[PDB]
């Protein structure tokens, strides 16, 4: 069904609002619009350098951007699945919050507490607790089921907290009645739990299809000022968006199953334009789109040189740079990066590929399989020093080229670093059967962690 | 257990149903088949099984863009609004929610004569 | 031919089943098409003697023989017509028939 111009209106912001629609003259723009008549860029991950497990917490700022002035100091707060805890440390320190509610996911310690809020406590300080954390049973959390509502009606302090967040990953092939009844879930909470003053986030990702649009006409009732909100920093071929209510005007309590009844009975199903909506929104207001494509003709942009100012909003007292441990974990790199790791150490798997030859055994299978693991590494390697330290003219372009295409290209002949090695061993290496080419394919996971290290690489070289 | 909790495992195990009785249909259809590129009235009618296959939901949208490539024929057309009036009645009236918008929306629809 | 008429007369019929038992809402539509194909499954030829005998059976509900009908149409568009008077004598006959209006 897939196969233009439409435009919205302490740690000091504003500098950074990002695009925002009013949700009634949207639905009537959608509904008065006829439309019909009849990729996958991960460059995204290259401006996102700060946080280890996750990196989503350039977004939380964008969204505190209209959230700050819409609530005072709350001493309040409850966050659904947040996934290692980034955007809560974020929100945290931007929206002065005392005490934080973690919800997420259980898989069947029992006590899943979140890696990156530890790093965090540890890094600033001595930090305690700071967050509640839940039962860790496997009925308990497990949102958009009767043993979680139960479980956060009975602990939150009846109509106590005041900002309400919700970051639940949608898998492509989620049902759309169970995301319904998750997003149910969230609102009976929100209105059970949820003072006067409270502001509740809700990350959608809308499909065509899907129930998204009948909720977001039911929930635009309750609260007096609904707004959907699309991020600079998040990937443009996605559609995801925050949206943001705010000022609840009343609390009552009401099953989600009646909630579910009549989102039914309102029977909107979205739209195809509401998807080619956000899409063309997320594509002009990018952060790639507002200050440039990152590979260009082989060249780093010089905003990604020195540390952007939304960087360093987020480096006062929150995680850390993500491009150490990076390096440890695809190129074997060490921190201290004094060009003792690579170098040298290239040349020491050429040392092993200087003797594997050795020229009723096992000869003819395994030598072959233990061959190409060696090259695989040299091979990442060799792409290191020439994305860390090495110059960029035609080789840089060269390699975004081949990664677009989704694979890694090694030459082993005259290349680089054989010159260093000694002559026999490069008569030895040479001599064989060996192809002088080897490929190596890379999955989805392997290019974003590429395209960090060249967000990396241009800290590197400044 | 609550009346909530039995509800969503209803929901899910008609789903699982509904999913079943399409691929044993897509089958029947496709064997039925197999023994200018206009489609006819089964020709078309594996295609919408296909989307229910492919878990994708039938739409307004869907069959407006489905007229407007099939326009030019006025057969074809009645075909196709003929098909989808067969998987209409085909479907018991519980999960045309589950199919979507249009069946419930053709369910009303009858013929005046046989 | 045979065979491929027949394995698709027990998938149909394995559909059919599944569907009928997930229904909210006489042998209605559906109903009656499951067993028409339960004749087909047994044998049994469709025929114009058994066709307007369950038309005298089912004679005083009118919207049944509204449902019986739709349903027989249901089997005639569904059905090729190469096999289609291997199917029975009711078939082509009701595949001469059609809808005036939507």
């Amino acid at each position: 069904p897939g196969f233009n111009v439409s435009q919205p209106k302490n740690m000091s912001i504003k500098a950074f609002r990002p695009p925002h629609d009013d949700v009634a003259k949207l639905l009537k723009d959608i509904n008065t619009s006829k439309h019909n008549l009849p990729l996958a860029n991960y460059e995204i991950h290259a401006f996102r350098r700060i946080g280890l497990n996750s990196s989503a917490c350039y977004k939380a700022v964008e969204i505190s951007t209209l959230i700050r002035r819409c609530l005072e100091p709350g001493e309040d707060g409850l966050f659904l699945g947040e996934g290692s805890g980034s955007m809560l440390i974020t929100y945290k320190e931007i929206l002065k919050l005392s005490k934080c509610f973690y919800n997420s996911g259980v898989s069947a310690e029992l006590a899943p507490y979140p890696s990156e809020v530890g790093l965090v406590e540890h890094r600033m300080g001595v930090g305690n607790i700071v967050k509640v954390l839940f039962n860790g049973r496997p009925e308990v959390t497990w949102v958009g089921s009767v043993d979680c509502f139960n479980f956060i009606v009975s602990n939150i302090p009846t109509s106590s907290v005041g900002f309400i967040h919700s970051d639940i990953e949608t898998l492509p092939d989620k049902d759309t009645i169970e995301k319904l009844e998750e997003l149910a879930a969230i609102l009976s909470m929100a209105l059970l739990l949820g003072k006067i003053g409270s502001i509740l986030v809700i990350k959608l990702m809308p499909f065509s299809g899907d129930f998204v649009q009948g909720f977001i006409s039911y929930v635009g009732s309750h609260y007096r000022e609904v707004n959907l909100v699309y991020p600079r920093y998040s990937n443009f071929i996605s559609t995801e968006s925050y949206l943001v209510m705010t000022d609840l005007k009343a609390n009552r309590l009401m099953n989600p199953e009646k909630i579910k009844q009549q989102i039914i009975e309102s029977s909107v199903r979205t739209s195809p334009g509401l998807i080619g909506h956000i899409l063309s929104i997320k594509q002009l207001s990018c952060i790639q789109a507002i200050v440039g494509d990152a590979v260009s003709r082989g060249d780093i942009n010089p905003t990604l040189k020195k540390l952007t100012p939304i960087e360093q909003v987020l480096i006062n007292c929150g995680l850390a740079i993500n491009g150490p441990k990076l390096c440890k974990e695809l190129i074997h790199h060490d921190v201290a990066s004094g060009q003792d790791g690579l170098l040298n150490s290239i040349l020491i798997l050429y040392r092993e590929l200087a003797r594997f030859k050795d020229n009723f055994h096992a000869y003819p299978v395994l030598v072959s399989s233990r061959q190409r693991e060696l090259i695989s590494r040299i091979t990442r390697k060799f792409w290191g020093h020439i994305l860390l330290y090495s110059g960029n003219r035609k080789l840089i372009n060269k390699f975004i080229q081949n990664l677009k295409s989704g694979y890694l290209i090694l030459d082993l002949h005259q290349n680089i670093f054989v010159k260093n090695l000694s002559k026999s061993e490069k008569q030895i290496i040479m001599t064989g059967g060996l192809k002088r080419e080897w490929v190596f394919k890379v999955t989805v996971k392997e290019t974003k962690e590429w395209y960090k290290l060249v967000g990396y690489s241009a800290l590197i070289k400044d | 257990v609550s009346a909530n909790h039995a509800s969503q495992q209803l929901d899910q195990l008609k789903a699982v149903h509904l999913a079943s009785a399409v691929r044993d249909l897509e089958r029947a259809m496709t064997t039925l088949k197999l023994w200018a590129l206009g489609y006819s009235v089964i020709m078309f009618m594996i295609t919408a099984v296909k989307r229910l296959r492919e878990s994708k939901m039938l739409t307004l949208s869907w069959f407006n863009q489905a007229l407007m490539v099939i326009a030019p024929s006025q057969e074809e057309t009645m075909n196709l609004k003929t098909a989808m009036w067969i998987l209409a009645n085909l479907i018991p009236r519980d999960m045309l929610s589950l199919t979507g918008d249009l069946l419930p929306s053709l369910w009303g629809s009858g013929l005046l004569m046989l």
